[PDB]
């Protein structure tokens, strides 16, 4: 068969990922421009929300060294790929859990609906990639929202998860942090309540 | 804004390391036990950030100058350079390559690293570069040292530099580790050995590159990176 | 005082490097053009100094502590250890082993070295040890870096430590250079290549020695040294 | 045939030999005890002499980075092998040429006569080993004395040098340095007046 | 004016022939006995003449017509063609390639050649060509004959054509000799054997190229030329 | 390690180099445009000078079949790569030694000062490449000027030559030829007074 | 790298380990001297204690064929290697679980504090090696004491266990058995409450 050049293999991001990719989270000095966890300036269109969550290992213990990258549509269902700290909205961001702050946070807007390649609407989602010590190749998942139940029930991606019980692991829970709209999305890497992880 | 106009060759997850590689002890509790769920490529997966408009500092790619506290870092002066291409051999221009590492003694500039090898007051260990129009990047740094870690009772990481590469989409994004030609620690390392295929391990070994050295100044190593092959869509929804 | 009671196996000067090795440029004007004159062993050649009564300092063998100006040296912490034996396999006890080297960046603590890689304020690069009753020595140091030199226009010494060994007589005394397992600079070096026989080159390559490492602390390398075989005289002057 | 373990091969001592073997000559701090160029305390028996010389390459230029080791009998023709800084006399010493001091010196006594293995007297001599950048394996020679002409003419080692002209290269010349007895022994590594070098 | 913006890979002087190759007798007295002195590349070495505006005659590349005295030369009609590239595989466009040779009988058009094989009244043996925008050159000529020479008592040069190539700088300029596929004189020639490495000798052997022949007219040989790799400066004086 | 395509190996230019590269010197007909030994037309800015020299082998005998190529800055210290016979000045030229004329000549101007890559001025020099039968790969040298003693003393290239006596081999000697300023630069390929040759 | 002779590989002790190493527990005749579970005779200095425990597999079922070896300091914190049945105290002993007696017992004294190699005190502990059918290489653990909470908190060995919840698996529970001080130390080889096992 046709064999292309093999892809460079993945390795773990290791315990010091933050020194390269999360400088402030590493407690080290920052450069003039850093890719971080505030996707939306206050003037960005849409509903401004806080996302937060904790990451657990197979023993139920906190992962205190994880690194997360997110990618989402803006409120108008547009992916903003021209990354710029001066943008009202960036579709891309980064966050982390650390020894001092075991719970990651992201400041964003609720993403608008985008269609899959067959033209079927997907429920509002954030694409997440999770990296850490002990994780040899990053884990892909999606964060959906518990107040989009009708859309979620019809999502062609959620419907590829065979068991309803597993679909629930991807649904973030609406709450309030210091009185502001937030959604909590905890990730369980292994075992009871294991979060669905994707391949694509 | 971004559009869905391409597809990416599916990953070979037997070429990459598997999740559960118990000789690497931390992987035991941090590996999913359920199968990954395959999903088709949509705009969500086939797009991603481009960093052409991120403001880089003059020394962002130069670790000999980007943590300057009165002198040069101690250690083996090296250029680390290479090309980012996809599996079809096409260069990947204007893509973000980030890197980080320990100093010459194997000590990281992070609070959690308490190894007794000292910090270097003129070394931070962090770099970034955007590939040029032909897919090439380069950093100047010192060669990191190996270091011990709490895996088995006498385990040591080979000298390595972490790399992250964005590529054209979130589907292509990768983090890996670069190792150095001839290092006798490589065959012994349970993290290297998370990769089952010996040929895949070889793709992570940077080669000494005398052709690219600055005589009387610094050596050079070459590390080429291959991201998932990108093609146009064809015969979809018909 | 010393007595003539032994003979030493004649050297193989095709195993050693020859004098004239023009790729190593300085050898061109510093090699005799006349043949060496062979002379028989007498008391002058079969005796030599013993250093059992030389006063060694507590840190003479420990390069991490013997140039202490407020901290540890930067670089790869290593033990370099091994055994001195003769060609008959007999250990050489109570013999002087001296060593010196550049720091982690390939810079020597000497006025004449103007390489731009900085000096390390806590590293001197000099050690000595007397072998024990079983022929063993050990040093603790940092791994030296490679460095450029004015031979060809892009020539670089592999990482190396100089060794001098006295042995039982002036006939056995030797200076050599230790290189490190897997270093891709070794096959390229005109000084290494002054040795014509590839197997002789291998005898100068120290092997990574995990069995002798201090876990969470320092790696170890093993370098065994073989001096000329010593035998009793037999059937002389009859 | 019988093949023993091969000897560890020689390499050049290199340009920085002094940092390991001639610390004071390297301009670096010394340890409490160093092996150096004063073989005899003033109370040592015999005739106290200064030895000095310069080393030349094949172009007639000074070698300004050489390192020399010497081994000689005491005035009574005894080799003193128990090296000790407290000895009246040590049969072993070291000296060097450097950028600042191109001429090496040694402070010693004139060696007494020793016999070869056949019982034949050798003329008074100092055994010398020369090391330097550019010298892949050290060069052995002997320094004899011009005021021992009768002994020199009968030396069984000197007589192994086929040509009288080459024998002359090993004869040091009596002179006076600051009014004290000295012998100069220049070494020419290559070319005109090339010093005899030995193998044994 | 010319600018200093590039560097050229250092030559491998064990790949090229050494200066002193005594079986080629003339080299004995015309080889320096002191080592070459390495110097860093400056604008003096990294620039050179560009001959784009040198005015070539219509037949400067066609040795069948450029010495026309009433007829065609006698001998095997051939095209000699190829590409000039650097060690990175980059073509070298608009570069000067000069060539000269003996006639079909091994006789040169120079007063000093008194070989008894006659001159050809319609052959001069001299050509020049500027490579095109893709690095290609071509000449039309007759295949030169071998000839005897006063080296050993029965030494013969294989058939050969001299080539001079300017390239981008005085550092790339080269003269060499082209030989012909299959010639049994090649392995016997002390000038060929000035090159120690047999793989280097193979690089001077032009291959029969039927694909480039003019049927019913002339054969063709292919000779590609590789000049020193050229790169941009990086991390200098910082 | 990384191994590129190997360079095409050098071979000697041979005894008939002039037929291909020095047609007039070969006694053969010239083409309309030839690259020869007049780098400067009368009107070119700068000090007009005649250069001349002889080439000697290791037995001190004249080399009567040499081919030389030269590369030099204009009087203003700028290299002129656009080679054109209409130019008042070209930075490149060729000359030769032959059976009829064993002494090569060049007609040029004295080059201006050019900085090295580190910004340090080099003394005025002409780069020379020497080719001939018996020379397997061409020899690189530089011609400097005896009336530039101050600049020569500070030249970072001259100062890479370890021995002062060898630096003198690169210094051309000023004279007058028919009332015009000239310099002689003789080259000795081998042995006594051997000319310094460079690698770069 | 340097490769020594490989260690002889371990194999399971198998179901009949007691016939060879725990003769009385095997229901077989004993020899004059056996190594068994009474480390301390009545008169030995220190606090006399009974230790007991049960061993469980990954399904929570009793392991009724275990063999345990223990190594501990005397009450003064000194290891006593001279094994002799006449001693009031031995630092080494053996015990077992069997079909008739699923709970092992040891009769000993509480060990004194011993420093690690860095001079840091370790909390009082008994070293244990566990053997049985199904165990291919023996499992190492330590038994610490719940009435040594302050020392346990500062133990440099306990502190190498990353999770607090796992440290608790090594802490034996004080009780009284027939009015005598006792501690229970249960071992769970696999699964919920899995005992920490060491490599050294
Ligand atoms: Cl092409
Ligand atoms: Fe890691
Ligand atoms: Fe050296
Ligand atoms: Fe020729
Ligand atoms: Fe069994």
């Amino acid at each position: 068969p046709i064999e292309l050049l093999p892809e460079t293999p993945s390795q773990t991001a290791g315990p010091y990922v933050h020194i390269g990719l999360a400088l402030e989270a590493a407690g080290n000095p920052t450069r003039d421009q850093e890719i971080w966890n505030r996707l939306a300036k206050p003037d960005a269109p849409g509903e401004h929300i806080l996302l937060l969550g904790q990451v657990y290992d197979g023993n139920g213990h906190l992962v205190r060294d994880s690194f997360l990258e997110v990618w989402q549509a803006d409120a108008n269902g547009e992916y903003q790929d021209a990354y710029n700290l001066e943008n009202a909205f960036n579709s891309f961001g980064r966050t982390a859990t650390t020894f001092d702050a075991g719970e990651w946070t992201l400041h964003t807007v609720k993403p608008g609906v985008v269609n899959n390649a067959a033209g079927v609407p997907m429920a509002p989602h954030i694409n997440i990639s999770l990296f850490a010590r002990g994780i040899n190749i990053h884990l892909h998942t999606r964060l959906y929202f518990d107040d989009e139940a009708q859309a979620n029930a019809k999502c062609p991606v959620l419907n590829l998860i065979e068991q309803p019980q597993r679909r629930e692991t991807l649904i973030a829970k609406r709450c309030e942090v210091d009185g502001k709209t937030a959604y909590r999305f905890d990730i369980r890497i292994q075992g009871e309540g294991e979060t669905v992880f994707f391949d694509f | 804004p971004a559009q869905d106009n391409s597809r990416f060759v599916i990953r070979d997850r037997n070429w990459h390391p598997k999740a559960l590689t118990p000789d690497y002890k931390t992987s035991i509790a941090r590996s999913p036990r359920q199968a990954l769920v395959s999903i088709p490529q949509s705009i969500s997966e086939t797009t991603g950030p481009n960093f052409s408009h991120l403001g880089f500092g003059a020394h962002d790619h130069d670790l000999l100058l980007n943590f300057n506290n009165g002198g040069l870092p101690i250690g083996e002066r090296i250029i680390v350079a290479g090309r980012v291409v996809d599996q079809y051999g096409k260069p990947v221009p204007n893509t973000l390559v980030e890197m980080w590492q320990a100093n010459a003694g194997g000590r990281y500039r992070h609070k959690n690293d308490r190894y007794l090898a000292p910090l270097d007051p003129n070394f931070g260990g962090v770099g970034r570069c955007l590939t040029d129009s032909d897919g090439y990047y380069s950093f100047r740094t010192i060669k990191p040292g190996p270091y011990p870690w709490r895996n088995g009772p006498n385990d040591w990481r080979p000298a390595h530099i972490y790399f992250g590469i964005s590529g054209p989409s979130i589907a292509t994004k990768l983090i890996t580790q670069l190792y150095f030609e001839g290092d006798p620690l490589i065959p012994m390392c349970p993290i290297v050995k998370s990769i089952a295929n010996p040929e895949a391990v070889q793709q992570l070994i940077a080669k000494l590159d005398m052709n690219n050295a600055n005589p009387m100044d610094c050596l050079a190593y070459r590390f080429d990176i291959v991201l998932r092959g990108q093609r146009k869509t064809h015969f979809e929804n018909c």
